[PDB]
């Protein structure tokens, strides 16, 4: 592995270090359920509320929270109902991507060549990446085998369905953790896929466009060579491009999401300004 | 320099701060308000470091508040210099 | 057949229920929670254990809280292995503002009855004293669901943990095999409110200074239970109930003694006792 | 002969309250203390109907307090009449 890539690596995972809390301890004040948005009789073009009942219940979780003395306080979500009930968890998880975004957009700031970058182009790669990479730090605490997120204090598992896991998959969001778990990455593997995620050319507002893609290209490579250098090629010999298809998947869950989160935002507004600034 | 409420009703502020000096340094501003004599507890949220203009909203009609912005570093340089800026409004 | 001065007492004592004991429980409110916003651990004295015997009656009687939300929510607290002390009292606050929604209503039983305004407030005073615990426990007994060990109190419920142990350390608690043995009994609710008459009108409780003025209304009561039982069961299989029923007040009556005891020992290590806990357990 | 305060430091009082003529019945009484302006949350705590005296603790020194005892009958008769019977206080 070439001495440039070996410091590349070496300053992206001191940025994981420093700004990935993976016990999460720092993550306190938040909101908790029974600690928003009135119900509907009225309507006609809502209508809209189905659609999101239909995105916000294939991602239906269960909140256990451990206390230090050894306690376990544990929220059960109710069934659906009619309305409000199905948004009883996402003050919460406000909360929760806004500790999240702190981390990320600490993470771009500690790497040398995003500092460099012209201030409306930094805006603009953590204004359409901050989602994606908050996934791929969600996914390393993710556990497939019992589908939770193990989060230090805070625990967040799936509900079930059966329905799933033929229709727990069938929801990309989740067919993306546990196929991305599957794989099995490094440490270094999760961090440089977080730098191709975050150096995207493609997104919106990137004006200095040829600057960003020859670093997203660095990094590809730099990924690509450690897999050939840290792994027995036979067999791993397909995981760059396996990986490539994860981060493409990734940018349409992204736009899936962007998309889910407006209509969630157009019956209520849950988004903290920080979630706001970004979307 | 100075933190300054830009247009305000007795409900609603907009506030504006002119941005340093730093960054590089700054992940993130945390802007808080509460009124000013103690009891209440106080609130606070984020914006990311681009941003020179926030909203304080469901304020009390007349009533004498307490806003500051504190910069938050990402881990490395400042720039082990900081102050947060204050300012006093009433409704 | 059952004599109107019995029917005109039961009849009494069945509106007080009704007027006073809430079964959901909708009114008990801003009770405190444990992991919500507490004696400091011993690091390690001589003569504490007291310690060790809080402990040894505390982790018998462990419970978890399961609180349902109106939306269809439903949080659920598992509390700490023992470790030593402090997480023995993770509950004790919470329990603390139960017992006290648990005494407004008893306190309120009592004034509704007749037979209970009359007497001289020197003697309620002194009824209420000794009879607030076992009149909460009778009334506890009634949401209680022996297949479960759960008290059902309505958005609240409280089960017992598993004492593993098994059923054999469980029973072997005086305040467990009372409410399994309550149980199994199956009373009418009758039965259990004249039970809870027997036991607020006892002459032998310390203070009453009117003992033959109580004592006579205990006998009254009893005789109106013996009597309910001959009228409204089938006699021969539920001739030996009343019996039964008495001896379960008897260790009502030694529960409470045993309750005190273990209280003043819990009080000693931290005040968890409310003003109304306080006055009516003797401070 | 009100309520009144019978003793008081600047962290604790003894309060004596008559006891008045509806006893039957009178189950319990509210007793309620919070700092005269608004703002911190109201605390309350019962006694028995039997009980004349009673302990308010934790109190801040020289803050102005108020208290309040409200008497709660048993379900029937009052004595349709009540009031809640108010005193302030500065530690
Ligand atoms: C992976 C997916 C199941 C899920 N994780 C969780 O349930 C808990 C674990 C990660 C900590 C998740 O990360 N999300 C992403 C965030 C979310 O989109 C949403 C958050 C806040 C607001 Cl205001 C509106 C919408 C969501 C609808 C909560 C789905
Ligand atoms: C029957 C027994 C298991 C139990 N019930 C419960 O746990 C659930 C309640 C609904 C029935 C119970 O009634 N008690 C009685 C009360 C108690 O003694 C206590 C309360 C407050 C204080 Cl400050 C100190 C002591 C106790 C140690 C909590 C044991």
């Amino acid at each position: 592995l070439t001495e440039e890539q070996r410091m590349m690596i070496r300053e992206l995972m001191d940025a994981q270090m420093k700004t990935f809390d993976t016990t999460f301890s720092h993550f306190k004040n938040f909101r908790l359920p029974g600690v928003e948005s009135l119900q509907a009789p009225s309507r006609e073009e809502a209508a809209k509320w189905s659609q999101v009942r239909k995105d916000l219940c294939s991602l239906k979780v269960s909140l256990q929270l451990r206390g230090e003395d050894g306690s376990v306080w544990n929220y059960k979500p109710p069934a659906d109902s009619g309305g409000k009930e199905i948004f009883s968890l996402l003050p919460h998880m406000a909360d929760m991507s806004t500790y999240m975004f702190k981390g990320i957009i600490s993470f771009a700031k500690v790497i040398s060549y995003f500092r460099d970058l012209p201030i409306e182009d930094q805006i603009s790669l953590l204004k359409g990446a901050a989602f994606e990479l908050c996934q791929l730090r969600f996914n390393t605490v993710f556990n497939a085998e019992t589908g939770t997120w193990e989060c230090g204090r805070l625990s967040y598992c799936l509900e079930d369905t059966a329905g799933g896991f033929q229709q727990l998959l069938l929801e990309p969001m989740l067919k993306f953790h546990y196929m991305l778990k599957k794989l099995q990455l490094h440490e270094e593997e999760y961090v440089l896929m977080q730098a191709i995620s975050l150096f995207s050319p493609d997104r919106p507002g990137v004006l200095q466009h040829r600057v960003v893609d020859q670093l997203q290209e660095q990094f590809a490579i730099t990924l690509k060579s450690y897999i050939e250098c840290n792994r027995p090629q036979p067999a791993h010999r397909f995981l760059f491009l396996k990986i490539m298809a994860m981060l493409t998947e990734l940018r349409s869950i992204n736009a899936q999401h962007t998309q889910r989160l407006l209509r969630i935002q157009d019956i209520h507004p849950f988004a903290t300004p920080l979630m706001q600034e970004l979307f | 320099a100075d933190l300054e409420v830009v247009a305000a009703t007795p409900t609603s502020l907009l506030i504006s701060w002119p941005p340093p000096y730093y960054v590089e340094g700054v992940t993130v501003f945390r802007i808080t308000y509460g009124e000013t004599g103690g009891n209440s507890p106080v609130q606070e949220f984020t914006v990311p470091y681009w941003t020179e203009t926030a909203t304080i909203s469901g304020l009390k009609p007349g009533v004498d508040y307490t806003i500051t912005v504190y910069a938050e570093m990402y881990p490395g340089s400042p720039w082990m210099d900081i102050q947060p800026i204050s300012i006093n409004y009433r409704t």
